[PDB]
């Protein structure tokens, strides 16, 4: 019973970061928009930035929340129109990404045969769990040489102690130029 | 929150006459009331200057040299009242109640106020009170049932419960 | 393949006239959609044995295991829901896709997850195409900064503060302000 | 001397008046300061009671827009209560028994079919 | 006083290497956690390389 | 245009999203664009519960050939902006060579 729970609040969640990275998007299209000519690049690569964000969240969210997803199944209800309202709704149930792309991945699919017509029998991926795994351990011995580094004189502010009693003996001889108490 | 006409009087000094007085009065009526709070009428959120800003008056002073100029103005104020529903936004929680906060006054919500299926928890990583999976933390704006409120030295301040049905975590 | 791609044969509908209640699964039959070993396929089987034994249809279907389509809510004239399940006893149910009569068209519903999938891929596409033929133009430097170069740049053409000690309007953005005020000036 | 809770009751002056939206109010605050920024050197204090309306009111647009104000504005009309109108714009949601439990004071004072449309209305909005 | 002038002025210098050097050691560091791909879907596979993108042109901007 | 492709998209995500949610909770339907609200009335979508539902090894395999082209392709962003930034170098030296000729030879900076 608590998947329809899984749905409107998990869904809550994904709708709001749809409600971000969009209007968002919009409010850096009009960044876009301020242009009489050249783009802020680095202005864009903090939009970026923005958007690295938002696929983190996202990513985030994917989670095992697709693990309720792959069961689901969209369709409209009762109070969904009828009379030729359904096409565009049809695109909604329309899971197709670009059909350059679905090409592309189509070309990634053929092409990555192409190689293999390069090298006709080479398993790789059983050790290339080790390669992942060689990244896995690596990673770990770069952060062990991180850790390994000192990291970041203090003596420049008593400089200003030099200065300090300097002040005060400032006040030394004006007070004999004043005084002049031996 | 409310919009209502109030008055008040700006009492002038004769440095300050030149030929923009309006200017002047203005200035310091936003000055006066604008932040103030009252318990007749509450928080004086700010002051509809322009278009709703009468000027009338005025008559100087005889031992004093200056002038009282009476002020009719369109403000927007923040009175609570007994029994009034409204949302809050929580900034702590002490095993002592609920410290909620709507706008810029002050609610508080005693323990004894609060359902049993709420325990206090002190011990979880940020002192909450949860049941009941419903966890309230000082992070999540509830909705009150004032049922108390005093006025001490022009401020306000006010008692809610959550014993009523459909009160709570929002 | 399942999704928004058509698959029709017009005529059967011309003579049908439209649907009606259990003929729905007629066209459906036609359908690829349509199952052999559904409980719609093996009683109708059935009706190539018992024929008469199948009442209306869920009665012979959902009391016997089995894939199967059944039918809850109608959208006369056009749609009509029926979703496939899978029966694993008399009372149990384990339902599947929610095929629907997307007139003289019926799909399999999508998941979520795919359509969302496809926007992330698309999105993100967007952003690593934005980094595509795009970058790397505005060289950097320095003492240059990021570079523009062009056969002809027209079209139009962190470091220091002190130094020594247009308004390609003729201020005729000041001439242009007064015009508003005198266009009425006799006016006003 | 007065005070209840009610059921409509108390000062007889904050009665009369109407009682203000809380996106409306909020819109009506950032006109405000438009006006007021035209001509300013720059600061302006908010003092500590902006800040704490700026939160709460940004925390509660229940009409992140210009037009969304007027947009409730036209799906509302009779008055009934001033505090009874901005109240129920102010909470949300949803059914006719909770609208009675939060205004007891509508007790007999409207029927329920029109609120459920009101309260779809607004969903969707 | 003069002083705080260099001073803070030098610490502006210094934390601004703490930016772009953190930059580039945090960024050069987390495609390593990028490298990941069993167990994952192949869509959740696809943010992977505009991580990496961002990640690596982070380094040559604090680089910059 | 591209932006406009998928963030407009995305856009639909959040509509018909809101359309699914808006059988339930209605502070979700409010944020879909002006035209649907107008049109289709809420709470019009809504899930099924169906099917794994398939699998293939274009999974796996672009999984894997895809990060390999997005490692690929770090390389030679890096390797090519060691150019690109070399040359800056090659460039920039110039400038304070001849600030030696400047400043190491006492003028005023």
């Amino acid at each position: 019973d608590i998947s329809t729970e899984k749905t409107v609040e998990s869904l809550e969640a994904i709708r709001h970061r749809i409600a971000q990275i969009v209007q968002s998007l919009t409010h850096f299209l009009a960044i876009l928009h301020q242009s009489e000519s050249l783009s802020p690049w680095p202005t864009i690569h903090k939009n970026f930035n923005i958007l690295l964000s938002q696929i983190h969240s996202l990513s985030n969210n994917l989670a095992a929340h697709s693990h309720t997803l792959q069961t689901t199944s969209i369709y409209p209800s009762l109070e969904f129109p009828v009379k030729e309202q359904e096409p565009l709704l049809t695109t909604l149930l329309r899971t197709k990404a670009l059909p350059e792309v679905e090409e592309w991945e189509a070309n990634t699919l053929q092409e990555y045969e192409a190689s293999i017509s390069s090298q006709p029998k080479k398993k790789e991926a059983n050790d290339a769990y080790q390669k992942d795994q060689l990244w896995d351990q690596a990673r770990i011995i770069f952060m062990e040489e991180r850790e390994n580094y000192s990291w970041f004189r203090q003596l420049e502010i008593d400089r200003a102690t030099e200065e300090q009693n300097a002040n005060q003996m400032l006040t030394d001889i004006l007070s004999f130029m004043k005084s002049g108490k031996r | 929150f409310f919009l209502k006409e109030l008055s008040l009087t700006i009492s002038l000094h004769p440095s300050y006459f030149g030929p923009r007085m309006q200017d002047y009065l203005k200035a310091k009526l936003l000055a006066d009331v604008e932040g103030t709070c009252s318990g007749q009428y509450g928080y004086i959120i700010c002051v509809l200057d322009s278009n709703t800003i009468d000027i009338d008056k005025g008559r100087v002073v005889p031992g004093q040299g200056f002038a009282e100029f009476e002020v009719k103005y369109r403000a927007v104020l923040w009175r609570p009242f007994r029994g009034e529903v409204v949302d809050a936004i929580v900034t702590t929680v002490n095993k002592m109640g609920f410290f909620a906060n709507i706008g810029p006054l002050n609610v508080f919500v005693s323990s004894h106020l609060v359902p049993p299926d709420m325990k206090f928890d002190p011990t979880a990583n940020p002192p909450n009170y949860s049941g009941e999976d419903q966890v309230i933390e000082k992070g999540s704006n509830v909705r009150l049932k004032i049922v108390g409120t005093r006025t001490d030295a022009t401020e306000i301040f006010a008692i809610a419960t959550m014993k009523e049905d459909y009160l709570g975590v929002l | 393949d399942l999704t928004s791609i058509q698959w029709r044969m017009p005529e059967w509908v011309q003579s049908m006239g439209g649907l009606r209640t259990e003929n729905v699964l007629e066209y459906f039959s036609q359908s690829p959609f349509y199952s052999h070993k559904s409980n719609n396929e093996m009683l109708k089987m059935q009706s190539q044995f018992n024929a008469l034994d199948l009442g209306d249809l869920n009665s012979q279907l959902k009391r016997l295991t089995g894939i199967q389509f059944v039918i809850i809510h109608e959208r006369p004239p056009f749609l009509w829901v029926i979703q496939k399940q899978n029966r694993l006893n008399e009372n149990e149910v384990k339902p599947l896709t929610v095929y629907f009569v997307c007139n003289e068209n019926i799909y399999m519903a999508p998941n979520a997850y795919t359509l969302l999938a496809t926007r992330m891929l698309n999105a993100t596409y967007c952003f690593q195409k934005a980094l595509t033929k795009i970058e790397k133009f505005p060289q950097y430097n320095p003492q240059e900064g990021y570079t523009y170069p062009k056969l002809s740049n027209d079209n139009l053409e962190e470091n220091k503060n002190q130094s020594i000690e247009p308004e390609d309007f003729s201020v005729v953005r000041a001439f242009m302000q007064s015009l508003h005020s005198s266009k009425e000036a006799p006016d006003v | 001397f007065e005070e209840d809770a009610a059921q409509l009751k108390l000062g007889p002056e904050f009665e009369n008046e109407d009682m203000l939206t809380v996106s409306e109010a909020k819109i009506l605050i950032e006109t405000v300061l438009a006006q007021r920024a035209r001509e300013t050197n720059g600061e302006i204090p908010m003092t500590d009671v902006m800040k704490k309306t700026v939160a709460y009111f940004n925390v509660f647009a229940r009409f992140k827009t210009a037009e969304a104000t007027y947009a409730c504005e036209r799906i509302l009309g009779n008055r009934f209560h001033k505090f009874e109108r901005a109240q129920l714009g102010t909470l949300c949601c949803e059914d006719a028994e909770e609208a009675r439990t939060l205004i007891p004071s509508l007790a007999n004072k409207i029927d329920d079919q029109n609120l459920q449309g009101i309260l779809d209305e607004l969903s969707t909005l | 006083s003069f002083q705080r002038q260099l001073v803070q002025r030098t610490n502006t210098l210094n934390s601004s290497i703490d930016n772009a050097t953190l930059t580039i050691l945090s960024r050069f560091q987390d495609i390593l956690d990028i490298a990941i791909n069993e167990g994952k879907d192949k869509y959740t596979v696809a943010p992977e390389v505009y991580q990496i993108e961002c990640h690596t042109v982070s380094m040559v901007r604090a680089v910059e | 245009e591209q932006i406009m492709i998928a963030q407009t998209e995305c856009s639909l995500a959040l509509d018909m999203t809101s359309l699914l949610l808006s059988k339930f909770k209605e502070n979700s339907i409010e944020t879909i664009s002006p035209f649907l609200k107008s049109t289709v009335p809420p709470s019009s979508l809504q899930f099924s519960r169906s099917q794994p539902p398939e699998s293939k090894e274009s999974d796996a395999t672009l999984a894997k050939c895809w990060k390999e082209k997005s490692l690929t392709s770090s390389c030679k962003f890096l390797f090519e902006a060691k150019e690109r930034l070399t040359s800056v170098v090659e460039t920039e030296h110039e400038y304070y060579t001849e600030l030696v000729k400047v400043k190491e030879a006492s003028w005023p900076l």
